[PDB]
RNA sequence: GAGCUGUACGUAAGCGUUGAUCCAGAGAUUUCCGAAUGGGGGAACCCACUAUCUUUAGUCGGAUAGUAUCCUUACGUGAAUACAUAGCGUGAGGAAGGCAGACCCAGGGAACUGAAACAUCUAAGUACCUGGAGGAAGAGAAAGAAAAAUCGAUUUCCUGAGUAGCGGCGAGCGAAACGGAAAGAGCCCAAACCAAGAAGCUUGCUUCUUGGGGUUGUAGGACACUCUAUAUGGAGUUACAAAAGAAAGUUAUAAAUGAAGCGGUCUGGAAAGGCCCGCCAAAGACGGUAACAGCCCGGUAGUUGAAAUGGCUUUCCCUCCAGAGUGGAUCCUGAGUACGGCGGAACACGUGAAAUUCCGUCGGAAUCCGGGAGGACCAUCUCCCAAGGCUAAAUACUCCCUAGUGACCGAUAGUGAACCAGUACCGUGAGGGAAAGGUGAAAAGCACCCCGGAAGGGGAGUGAAACAGUUCCUGAAACCGUGUGCCU
RNA sequence: GGUAUGAGUAGCGAAAGAAGGGUGAGAAUCCCUUCCACCGAAUAUCUAAGGUUUCCUGAGGAAGGCUCGUCCGCUCAGGGUUAGUCGGGACCUAAGCCGAGGCCGAUAGGCGUAGGCGAUGGACAACAGGUAGAGAUUCCUGUACCAGUGCUAAUUGUUUAAC
RNA sequence: UAGGAAGAGUAGUACUGCCCGUACCGCAAACCGACACAGGUAGAUGAGGAGAGAAUCCUAAGGUGAGCGAGAGAACUCUCG
């Protein structure tokens, strides 16, 4: 959460976008019954709304 | 439909029989449809006679 | 965002049967048009979609124990892929 | 709540007073914890669960906390607790 | 031939969330459900 | 400060002393519908336009913002029509809707019923509808009450008094002032007049805007002179002008600390109970804990505590500010007003001998040598100065919040609703509207065996109890059976 | 609210069944076969309304089913509905409804102009096959059409003015 | 026609075409009738013999044997000869 603060905000939209694009991979795992380790999903979700509200107070 | 100048309207009471029979029934205002000019420009208001009685545009 | 029109694959005989026939069916999301559902493959997958078929399915009314209610509406897409383009693994 | 896992207490009240143990589990939110060799229950359980044998099962069930008290190391008594601060955080103090 | 031949466009012509809220007695009538707390109203 | 990932009877995968879950303050996010406002619509949907960006070879896509109507008000365009007005456009402000089924003010306003019928009258200005609100509203600083000779705005309570009165003088309706209390607070205009414009050109006269001035009765003011103030003082956002800030204190919204029995022994499944000893108490509230606990737990008395936000009180800031005396030449002191006739209404007061107050209509004063009232009216006397406005408190009510209380209910009661209830269900709809609480201290919720497809049983086991076995405290009566002492 | 009595009584809602085989703890009642019988301008095939998952598959047999039940429109799980061309909207208007300004009116509101909404009507481009547990003019195959778009190529036009 | 105009059409090529509905019942056990109710429910199609015919009787395609049965064959009742 400091360690996002740490970031540029052009370097917090990329992660984002890499949360966002794992956080789909996560779904589509366990959509197909692969996953295993489903708490990871909460993890991901928590992480991006992180990101969009350290962005939100940069303005 | 009430007096532009004062807001003389219809208001009600009673019609009164001989025998005391009371009915309801109102008093209208004597509104004249009349050209004046309350804002600068004129235009047709309602306005009382009793308004009009003295001074005002037509 | 595409990652959000996608919601997830749909997994069943009638889903599976069809992969072979370059046919791969997603639940998404409830607003986006066959539009959106095209360019959002084409994004998340890198691949040409031919034709995106969608169709709504309405909620199922489920009891548990004298409470009532019903499953979320969903939206199916059935995308089709070009001949030339890459399979989805699923 | 006055005792947490880990503490060795004293039961003072039930089958089982003037018995001491570790406390193995706390459930605060029923104000109930879980003493070794303390309130021993015979669970019929069928062979379905983890445990692929049944069986008649012999293990702790929990008591009131209301019915333990704290020894203190030191003495090896049963004592009542305070609240005393260091500097950085607050500790127990037996009486 | 019985009373009620169900249409959905006429229920909600005659009963429905907009007619209600076409007239003020419509509104009262939402008001009232409201107040008694109906999971239904129109 | 050690567990946590809500119920609730789960499985799984995880998190947490590098302080999680949790509690409080403050932020962020906040789909669609709904006044719903870009247009439409059968609410939770459909369909756009204009900018800017983005995507593609381009259609096709995506993102962000704007786009309702009315009122007021600037500005611009602008017809019949010459000036111009209307109209049209743009930009600012503002409104819109909801509700506490309460209280308040206003517009509109029943009937059943009572009168042992019924029409006046009652019910009742109630119910209800509509509008306006505000935390309260309304009222309010005398054209008042009186006539102990005086009082000094309003409101509310006690009393007066079921009096005086009203009344098919029937049924009924029914004051007020004085007296005693709660609470208290007073103010600003309009007009003379002065100044400054502005215009009309009545062309140096008149009416219009802004500022000053000024607020009242044996009168006050203007206007003349006179004395002191021009922030020395005084006053403020609750009226009396109106916005701003700070700081300190305190309260609220989380918490912290907190005395004394594992005392002995008896019964028991269990002891908080019995018996016998102690102890604390500014703490013997309440609850929990295996039966009834000041000393077991949460706590309680007492004493501490707040990063953040809100409230309040002070102080400071800031802001604002002339007030006595003397005359009485002149001038001013609310006009279609007061009042009157006619028709209604409100006044306890039903048109009456009917004052007082309001509405419609018509008529219509005086205007300081003036005017109003004292229950027709006149005269005298007394008290007041209308036709402009504002004003806290004492009063009403409670959808709410916090803390408490009850010779209030205890599951057919108490809310309709102790339980997923305005639900289920009924009705086209408005609308109507239920039933339904209790295993145990703890799931220890009956391994295993037996009959049976299962259900269900019988053992065995758990438990204090299972004749406490997942709806499971107690378990009456009706009613249904089995057995049999006496009779038929 | 519970429980009787009537009472093992009335009733079991128009109709043709039979046997063999199967399944199953259990069969008049479920499945299969054969014969018989009934409708056939319908008791057949579509389809609008309306209903809203009742559809398919696998389990089930407490309750529901006027009997039974291994079965079911019932219970529990999974599934299942594919469109430029079909019907509706991004087109049109009727009746009717709403209605800026406006007219009228104690309040509330009523009426109505421009303008809108509104099919039961107007306009508008796809056929035949295949496939199948459950959709099909929707999927697939073949062959089309309608409206656009870019990209090549010539062609013509670029102020008496192609379009 | 008024207007607007440097782009326009023709051929060929490949690409583009949104939202809603689509299951199933639908003279019915799924709709309206509290019911798996002899009732009601618009429209398209609706074969053959004999026939004027959509009448009638028997059939085709197609659909169905109707959610209690087994005996008995009295009175009486109903519907029939
Ligand atoms: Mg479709
Ligand atoms: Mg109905
Ligand atoms: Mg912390
Ligand atoms: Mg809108
Ligand atoms: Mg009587
Ligand atoms: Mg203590
Ligand atoms: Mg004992
Ligand atoms: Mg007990
Ligand atoms: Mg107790
Ligand atoms: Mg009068
Ligand atoms: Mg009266
Ligand atoms: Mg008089
Ligand atoms: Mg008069
Ligand atoms: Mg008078
Ligand atoms: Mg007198
Ligand atoms: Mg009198
Ligand atoms: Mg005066
Ligand atoms: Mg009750
Ligand atoms: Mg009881
Ligand atoms: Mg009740
Ligand atoms: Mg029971
Ligand atoms: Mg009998
Ligand atoms: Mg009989
Ligand atoms: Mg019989
Ligand atoms: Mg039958
Ligand atoms: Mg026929
Ligand atoms: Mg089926
Ligand atoms: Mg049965
Ligand atoms: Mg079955
Ligand atoms: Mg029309
Ligand atoms: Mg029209
Ligand atoms: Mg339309
Ligand atoms: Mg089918
Ligand atoms: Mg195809
Ligand atoms: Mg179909
Ligand atoms: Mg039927
Ligand atoms: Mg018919
Ligand atoms: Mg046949």
């Amino acid at each position: 959460a400091n360690d996002i603060r740490d970031l540029s905000t052009t370097e917090i939209q990329d992660q984002e976008k890499a949360l966002k694009e794992e956080l789909f991979n996560l779904r589509f795992q366990l959509a197909t019954g692969q996953l295993e380790n489903t708490a990871r999903i909460r993890e991901v979700r928590k992480a991006i709304a992180r990101m969009k509200t350290i962005v939100r107070e940069r303005e | 439909k009430e007096c532009v100048i004062t807001g003389r309207k219809s208001r009600s009471g009673n019609k009164r029989s001989h025998a005391m029979n009371s009915s309801k029934r109102t008093w209208k205002a004597n509104l004249q449809k009349v050209r004046i000019l309350v804002n600068g420009k004129p235009k047709k208001v309602w306005v009382s006679a009793r308004a009009l009685k003295s001074g005002k545009v037509e | 965002d595409a990652r959000d029109i996608i919601k997830r694959p749909v997994v069943t005989e009638e889903s599976t049967s069809i992969l072979d026939d370059k046919k791969y069916t997603f639940e998404v999301d409830t607003r986006a048009t066959k539009t959106q559902v095209k360019y959002a493959v084409e994004e998340i997958f890198d691949v040409k979609v031919a034709k995106v078929n969608v169709m709504n399915y309405k909620g199922k009314l489920k009891r548990m124990g004298r409470y009532a209610g019903y499953t979320n509406k969903r939206r199916k897409a059935i995308v089709t892929v070009t001949a030339d383009s890459k399979e989805i693994q699923f | 709540m006055h005792v947490k896992k880990g503490d060795k207490v004293k039961v003072i009240t039930g089958k089982d007073k003037g018995k001491s143990g570790k406390v193995l589990a706390a459930f605060p939110k029923k104000d109930r914890v879980l003493i070794e060799g303390i309130n021993m229950v015979k669970k019929h359980t069928k062979p379905s669960n983890v445990n692929p044998q049944g069986g008649i099962l012999n293990v702790e069930a929990p008591i009131h906390v209301s019915n333990v008290m704290l020894l203190d190391p030191k003495t090896g008594e049963p004592t009542r607790v305070g609240y005393e601060v260091k500097g950085d955080k607050k500790v127990r103090v037996a009486k | 031939k019985r009373t009620y031949q169900p249409s959905k466009r006429k229920r909600k012509k005659v009963h429905g969330f907009r007619t209600r809220m076409s007239t003020k007695n419509g509104r009262r009538v939402l008001a009232s459900r409201r107040r008694k707390g109906r999971k239904v109203l129109s």
